[PDB]
């Protein structure tokens, strides 16, 4: 399945960056491992686009209401104290509403489910985590199998349990 | 003679095992080394100068550690098979020349002995994984017994192309029947095969299942603790030497070379530990290069590649032996 | 006297010599005890050998989150290892809790489980800052008395 | 791992004593300039034509070495 | 699976090839088989590396690199005068994401805004540098330290004591590690 | 039976039987018995009813 | 400690005498129990639990063992 | 007294000595129903082929010891002999 | 470059074969009387070492001489045992 989710929902600046996605054919232990090969040099392919793309400007969006202001800013000015002040103590207050934001993780599809009350404390955050739905199918794709292959699979999922349970 | 039998028989045991023990040492501290070097790092360098030290902390640390044996099975059995690997393992060292003649006892059935002291010792390893009184240690103690006969199985084919080619069971008659050519060349699929089978013998990488925790099944020596893994360890490792040193004597020439007897019995003595440690060396090459083959697989490569190659070898070699006058003759020469 | 000095430095020249952890690498500090073997560090070079199971070790490492639902396995591999024998906590988690002091599945430290000889600060403490925990318990083991505490009583 | 060039050339520049000792504690052969030295005792060192990460050492002012 | 639209060009692979039908000679076929060619290379490849140079360092005789932004062991500064340079605002209190700082305070005898308690559960910290950021004096900082592994985790839990002497010792590398990363900060 | 084969000089003999039936036929005999579920007590019988026959 | 020694020996034919005038269990509100409700739950993982070492099948256990194949053929 | 017999001697001795150190010195604590399942039936063929080949390489060991005198007829017998097996 | 540290142990384990072949060989040396050793020694060459023993009194004793001692023909050793016939 030709499918990656910084090709099909661009994030950051991938969609400024050039890349290739290796896709399997067998659907075995042997193809994920080619694939992960190659992911290797398609990152370094972007990481080095990155080297001549970077821009210059600000790191942080230029809003204190919501990124801290810089220390020579925080120890200078009245309004960028303040600002300091309560995004250290009380947090930014992020507007009310829901959303399911994915990535393509190195272990695949990473996503979180935030709820916002309108506080500054969030009222719901679940971890879609790829691993979670990988090892939820060991059973599916082990069963008729020989034990001596467990191992192989085990590690073809890329298997971090802190992932898996949270 | 000269002076009594039983100083020289004390004088010579002792010139053999002793020395000996010191070499299979280093070989572990050697194995970590070259595996380092293979993988950009050190190995032991901090206990001793060097890391000389490192093996004889390893033991003096296991030497003092607390066993725990099984829910009270047996005394005796529990030490049983680690008792009789160990010592036949060790055995086999009295029949290596180190010189014409130079052996604890130049046995004109030599080559048999060192069959019958290696089938003595899987009797070890199969006692002890029953002795542990897990259904789960017992499967692999007993997958690594079925690699050990089936790998006997091609030694002894190898070997006895070998016999044909010197008449002789003698080890000191096959390296001096070596003079007119090292067997490496004229029985080079030969040599290849026995050093695999050598390998697989050992339990050693990439037929190291017996020794495997990453395998969910495998992994029967991990439960070793103390005294017993330094029983088992040092068996392995004595037969290492073992297998390195009896695989020159077949194929590389044993102890000959490529007036004084100190002197000669020096070179014999060194030109025979190059070629075991160039092999020892090897032996250590191929743990750190490849991965590991599934018992599935490692009983296959044995019984469907191995043996059917050596078995045709088997009526071939002497076939050409015939046809060329070159049957040697058995009598005691050389 | 002497004499068993001499043993007591010959036997703890043996424990530092061939110091054998069993690493029970619950989460992300298990990440920076891998690195301890890794060409950098390279604790072969000093006679370090990890070791799979507690049979074979000398040291535990608890080098992750303990949760309630792991503490009796961690119990269960510290009781099957023979003595001497010897535990480090390694990260916040392991000693105290950490970022998961207050949770209803975490425990509150390992040594509410088991018994620890050194604690390693960091979250993740650095690969040198394990060494440096590991270089403690050696420095305690050169200290430690064995045959002079039989003499003495 | 040092290599047969390198520790030679260190023997001469330091002499066998040094030699032994440094293969006591270190157990390498490295000699390179005096930088300074601490309150503690300690003697740090530097030779920048060293692998990397290995161009600055500390010689330990006391027998039990502890970082 | 494949995108909606007509199907990738050249998406569905053509049939597979037959024994009869691969494009290399049986005496290659065979020589790579018994020969083990590829398991020789790569043999040939640790040769290559067992000559190259180790990237082994001799700890603790040789150290690791770190950064003037490292996260090690916590401190409390001072002032070229001597006087503390907290102000009791609590700031690290309440950004800490582990709760791992407790602060008391009230006027000291002088009439200044000063810290009566002010400890860290070493025990609790992340080591994210939160406090560091949050701090509007630069009175906690975390120092490049971190081979500081205690007997017992008592002597890991940290009083004002514990942390103004351990500004004291660390100032020259505190005050030089804030010179080179302040810029960003 | 082995060792004192070789000790009297029948070597080759004494030596096929450990590879033979030490080596190969006792490891196939121990396989097979360390596999099968074997309840000691049922395999028990009262040997002192047949002592007076193993006399005669 | 062997768990021998000469005072050890003589302590053997020495019989414990319990004192009268000497307050009991009863004094602080407890009740001792018996030895052998304890030698079970402290002796458990002494007592052999190997296949070998269990009693003969019943006739309930020989006919079902009927039911079943004892060896994997295929494998 | 034969170099051999006291080659077995020294070899038992340090058994003894190993398993003594650790018996004496080594600390010592009290620190001490089942399923049943089919066993595979590829282990009794391993030992089986095992043990019926090991007994046909032992028939032959005589032959390389004896190719001299045995010369054509002899090997046509030992070839006939492999043939079978 | 030439990691040396790592060939150490290699040249250990070269050099114990080499102190076991110059002791064995120096040993067995004196045990025949400052002679090189016998080996491969049949029934024939066994037989001729007892007859030179009963020339000279020293299993490797050498002797030109065409005419034996007076009781030469008397001292051909007649072995005895007691149970293995
Ligand atoms: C086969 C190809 C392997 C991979 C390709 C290697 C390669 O191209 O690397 C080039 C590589 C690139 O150059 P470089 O890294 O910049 O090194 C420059 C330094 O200045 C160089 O400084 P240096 O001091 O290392 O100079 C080396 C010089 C000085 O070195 C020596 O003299 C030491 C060698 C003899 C002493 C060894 C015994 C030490 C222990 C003695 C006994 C102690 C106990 C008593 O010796 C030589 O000229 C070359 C001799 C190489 C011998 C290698 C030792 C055997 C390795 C295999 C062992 C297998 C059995 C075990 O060159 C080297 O690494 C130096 C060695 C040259 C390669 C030799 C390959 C021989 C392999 C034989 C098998
Ligand atoms: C034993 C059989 C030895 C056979 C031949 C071995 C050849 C190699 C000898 C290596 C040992 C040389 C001495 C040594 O390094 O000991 C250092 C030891 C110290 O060991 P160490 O571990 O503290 O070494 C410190 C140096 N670093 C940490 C940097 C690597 O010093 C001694 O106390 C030596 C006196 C007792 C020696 C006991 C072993 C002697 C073995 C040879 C006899
Ligand atoms: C096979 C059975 C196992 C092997 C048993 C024999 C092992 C070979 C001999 C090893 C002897 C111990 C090592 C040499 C002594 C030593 O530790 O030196 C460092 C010791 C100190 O060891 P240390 O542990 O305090 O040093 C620590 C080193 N670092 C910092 C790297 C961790 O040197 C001394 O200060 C005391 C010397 C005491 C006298 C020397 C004792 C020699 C005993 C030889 C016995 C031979 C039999
Ligand atoms: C040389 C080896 C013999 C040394 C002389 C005998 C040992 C010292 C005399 C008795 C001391 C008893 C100490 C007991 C003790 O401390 O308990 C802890 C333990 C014993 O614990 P334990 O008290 O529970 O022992 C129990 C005894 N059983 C099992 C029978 C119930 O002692 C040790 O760990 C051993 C330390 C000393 C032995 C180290 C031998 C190393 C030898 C290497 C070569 C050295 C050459 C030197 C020249
Ligand atoms: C010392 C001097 C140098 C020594 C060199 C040692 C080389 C390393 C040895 C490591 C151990 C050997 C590894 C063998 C790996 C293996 O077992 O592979 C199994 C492989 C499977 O092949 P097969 O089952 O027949 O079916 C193939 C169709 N897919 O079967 C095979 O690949 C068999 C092919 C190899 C045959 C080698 C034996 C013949 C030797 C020449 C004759
Ligand atoms: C075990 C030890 C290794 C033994 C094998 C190593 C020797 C292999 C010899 C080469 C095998 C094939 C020889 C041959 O003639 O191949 C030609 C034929 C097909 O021709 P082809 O190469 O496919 O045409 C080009 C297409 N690209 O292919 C064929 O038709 C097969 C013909 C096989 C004839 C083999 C004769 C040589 C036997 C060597 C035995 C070695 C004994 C000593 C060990
Ligand atoms: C019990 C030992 C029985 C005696 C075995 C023996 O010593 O014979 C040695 C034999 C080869 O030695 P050989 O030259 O034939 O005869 C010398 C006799 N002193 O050696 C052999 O043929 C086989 C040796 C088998 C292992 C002997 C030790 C068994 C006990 C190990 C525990
Ligand atoms: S202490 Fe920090 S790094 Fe270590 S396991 Fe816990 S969260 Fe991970
Ligand atoms: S350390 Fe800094 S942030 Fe915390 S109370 Fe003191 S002044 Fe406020
Ligand atoms: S480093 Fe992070 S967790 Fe630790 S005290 Fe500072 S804010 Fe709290």
């Amino acid at each position: 399945v030709p499918w990656d989710v910084r090709k099909s929902s661009p994030y950051d600046a991938y969609d400024q960056v050039e890349f290739d996605v290796p896709v399997g054919i067998n659907g075995d232990c042997y193809d994920r491992y080619l694939c992960r090969m190659e992911e290797f040099r398609q990152s370094l392919r972007i990481i080095h686009q990155c080297l001549n793309k970077m821009p210059a400007g600000p790191v942080r969006y230029e809003d204190y209401k919501i990124t801290p202001p810089p220390r020579a800013a925080m120890k200078e000015n009245m309004e960028a104290l303040i600002h300091h002040f309560l995004l250290f103590t009380k947090g930014y207050a992020v507007p009310p509403g829901d959303t399911y934001t994915a990535i393509e993780a190195p272990k695949g599809e990473m996503g979180v489910y935030v709820v916002s009350d309108g506080s500054e404390r969030p009222y719901r955050v679940h971890i879609r985590a790829p691993g979670f739905a990988h090892l939820s199918g060991f059973d599916h794709i082990t069963r008729g199998h020989l034990l001596a292959d467990a191992v192989a699979v085990i590690g073809t999922m890329d298997l971090v349990f802190g992932e898996v349970d949270r | 003679m000269s002076y009594s039998q039983t100083i020289n028989s004390l004088v010579e045991v002792v010139l053999v095992l002793v020395p000996s023990l010191v070499g299979i040492a280093y070989v572990t501290v050697g194995e970590r080394k070259t595996m380092g070097s293979m993988q950009r790092r050190l190995g032991p360098n901090a206990v001793g100068i060097y890391g000389l030290l490192q093996a004889f902390a390893d033991a003096l640390k296991l030497l003092l550690k607390e066993y725990v044996g099984p829910t009270q099975a047996n005394l005796v059995l529990f030490f049983l098979g680690p008792v009789i690997t160990l010592i036949f393992s060790l055995l086999g060292y009295a029949v290596i020349p180190y010189g014409p003649g130079l052996a604890v006892n130049d046995l004109s059935t030599g080559i048999l002995y060192m069959l019958a002291v290696s089938s003595l010792a899987t009797y070890g390893i199969l006692l002890a994984g029953w002795s542990a009184n897990s259904k789960y240690a017992f499967l692999g103690s007993l997958r690594s017994t079925a690699q050990l006969i089936s790998y006997e199985l091609v030694l002894s084919s190898s070997i006895l192309l070998v016999i044909m080619l010197s008449g002789s069971l003698s080890l000191t008659v096959i390296v001096e029947s070596q003079r007119a050519i090292w067997y490496i060349l004229p029985l080079l699929p030969v040599f290849i095969i026995f050093f695999i089978g050598s390998v697989a013998e050992t339990n050693r990488a990439p037929f190291d299942l017996a020794e495997a925790e990453s395998e969910l099944v495998s992994g029967f020596m991990t439960e070793h603790a103390a005294v017993i893994f330094v029983f088992f360890f040092l068996a392995e490792y004595g037969s290492i030497v073992l297998m390195c040193i009896l695989t020159s004597i077949l194929f590389l020439g044993g102890y000959l070379l490529i007036n004084a007897p100190t002197v000669e019995g020096s070179f014999y003595g060194l030109s025979l530990g190059v070629k075991t440690s160039i092999l020892i060396f090897v032996f250590i090459w191929t743990r750190a290069s490849f991965p590991r083959i599934r018992f599935d697989q490692l009983m296959s490569f044995c019984w469907t590649v191995l043996l059917p190659i050596l078995f045709a070898l088997i009526v071939l070699v002497p076939c050409i032996l015939y046809s060329f006058n070159i049957f040697p003759v058995n009598i005691s020469l050389l | 006297q002497y004499a068993l000095t001499t043993l007591d430095i010959i036997t703890n020249w043996a424990r530092q010599g061939s110091f054998w952890p069993m690493t029970f690498g619950l989460a992300c500090c298990a990440v920076e005890m891998m690195h301890l073997s890794t060409p950098r560090y390279d604790q072969d070079r000093l006679g370090i050998i990890f070791r799979a199971s507690p049979r074979q070790s000398d040291v535990m490492i608890v080098a992750g989150t303990l949760t309630n639902k792991m503490a009796p396995a961690l119990r269960q591999v510290y009781d099957q290892m023979p003595d001497p024998r010897w535990v480090i906590s390694m990260g916040s988690c392991a000693n105290g809790g950490g970022y998961y002091h207050y949770s209803y599945s975490v425990v509150r430290g390992c040594d509410r489980i088991v018994p620890v000889d050194v604690y390693v600060p960091g979250c993740p403490p650095t690969s040198e800052a394990l060494m440096y925990g590991i270089f403690q318990l050696q420095r305690k083991m050169r200290n430690t008395k064995i045959t002079r505490m039989w003499y003495r009583k | 791992m040092s290599y047969p060039t390198r520790t030679l050339a260190n023997l001469r520049k330091i002499g066998l004593k040094e030699y032994f000792r440094q293969l006591l504690y270190i157990g390498d052969t490295k000699y390179g300039e005096l930088v300074g030295v601490d309150k503690f005792g300690n003697k740090f060192y530097e030779n920048k034509e060293e692998l990397p990460l290995r161009t600055r050492w500390v010689d330990y002012a006391k027998h039990d070495y502890d970082a | 699976a494949t995108p909606a639209g007509p199907p990738p060009k050249n998406f569905r692979l053509p049939p597979p090839k037959n024994w009869d039908e691969e494009s290399e000679s049986t005496i290659d076929k065979v020589g790579k088989y018994f020969l083990m060619t590829e398991m020789l290379r790569g043999m040939y490849v640790l040769l290559e590396q067992f000559f190259r140079p180790p990237y082994t360092i001799y700890y603790p005789f040789e150290k690791g690199p770190i950064s003037p932004r490292f996260r090690g062991e916590h401190a409390l500064r001072r002032y070229p005068s001597g006087e503390e340079r907290c102000i009791a605002c609590k700031l690290c209190e309440a950004v800490c994401p582990a709760q791992a700082i407790t602060i008391e305070a009230e006027e000291r005898a002088d009439g200044s805004r000063r810290t009566t308690r002010y400890d860290i559960d070493m025990t609790k910290c992340i080591y994210c540098g939160f406090c560091q950021e949050s701090c509007p004096v630069d009175a906690i900082v975390e120092s490049p330290n971190a081979e500081y592994a205690t007997e017992t985790r008592e002597e890991l839990l940290y009083n004002k004591e514990k942390l103004l002497a351990n500004g004291d010792k660390w100032e020259p590398e505190l005050a030089a590690a804030i010179r080179a990363d302040a810029p960003y900060r | 039976v082995s060792f004192y084969l070789i000790l009297i000089g029948l070597n080759f003999v004494g030596l096929s039987y450990l590879i033979v039936y030490i080596g190969a036929v006792s490891i196939l005999f121990l396989f097979i018995l360390m596999l099968i579920n074997i309840r000691t007590s049922e395999l028990q019988s009262n040997t002192s009813n047949s002592i007076p026959l193993t006399i005669l | 400690d062997t768990g021998l020694s000469r005072d050890q020996v003589e302590r053997e034919f020495h019989d414990q005498v319990i004192d009268p005038t000497a307050k009991t269990f009863k004094d602080l509100g407890m009740e001792p129990t018996d030895i052998s409700k304890w030698t079970y739950h402290y002796l458990l993982p002494y007592r052999p639990s190997t296949y070998y070492d269990l009693p003969p099948s019943t006739e309930k256990e020989m006919r079902e063992e009927r039911k079943y194949l004892h060896v994997l053929d295929d494998q | 007294m034969s170099a051999m017999s006291i080659y077995i001697i020294f070899v038992s001795i340090i058994a003894i000595l190993f398993l003594a150190i650790d018996l004496i010195f080594a600390p010592h604590n009290p620190y001490k129903s089942q399923s049943r399942s089919p066993f595979n039936i590829s282990f009794f063929i391993y030992g089986l082929v095992f043990l019926l080949l090991d007994l046909e390489i032992l028939l032959l060991y005589p032959f390389a010891v004896s190719e001299y005198v045995n010369s054509a007829y002899g090997l046509a017998a030992a070839l006939i002999f492999i043939g079978i097996i | 470059p030439v990691p040396f540290e790592t060939l150490i142990p290699y040249g250990i384990i070269i050099a114990m074969f080499g102190v076991t072949g110059a002791g064995m060989a120096k040993v067995r040396h004196m045990f025949n009387g400052d002679k090189r050793h016998r080996w491969s020694v049949d029934q024939w060459d066994k037989q001729q070492m007892e007859r030179d023993r009963r020339l000279t009194g020293h299993l490797r004793g050498q002797t030109d001489n065409p005419i034996a001692p007076p009781g030469f023909e008397f001292n051909n050793p007649w072995k005895v045992x007691x149970x293995x016939x």
